[PDB]
């Protein structure tokens, strides 16, 4: 488990949660490369459950 | 037929009487389902409920 550690430590009884959303700032978006990926499926209406429709 | 007694038998004729029987139908019978485009991506549950119908 220790292998996926990374953060120095956990979250102590009470400290303070730090807000980074004080302003409405059009984004400027950064990634490392197929970070996102996209899931696509078929549509099967070529089934023949569907007979009156091409 | 009537059967019927004795020699003069004068205005006793009888008449002729056949009767009938009435065969008809009823509703039909059917098993009518639905399906989205998304649920014949795998169509065994399709298939199966087309043989649980018949």
């Amino acid at each position: 488990q220790r292998a996926y550690a990374n953060v120095n430590t956990s979250l102590a009884d009470a400290m303070a949660v730090n807000i980074l959303n004080v302003k409405d700032a059009r984004t400027n978006v950064f990634w490392a490369d197929d970070a996102i990926r996209i899931v696509s499926q078929p549509i099967p209406a070529n089934h023949e459950l569907f007979a009156g429709m091409k | 037929s009537p059967t019927q007694e004795g020699w003069d038998l004068t205005d006793k004729a009888t008449g002729l009487l056949e009767l009938n029987v009435a065969v008809n139908m009823g509703e039909p019978d059917n098993d009518f389902f639905q399906l989205r485009a998304d649920d014949l991506r795998d169509e065994t549950a399709y298939r199966r409920r087309i043989q649980s119908a018949a």
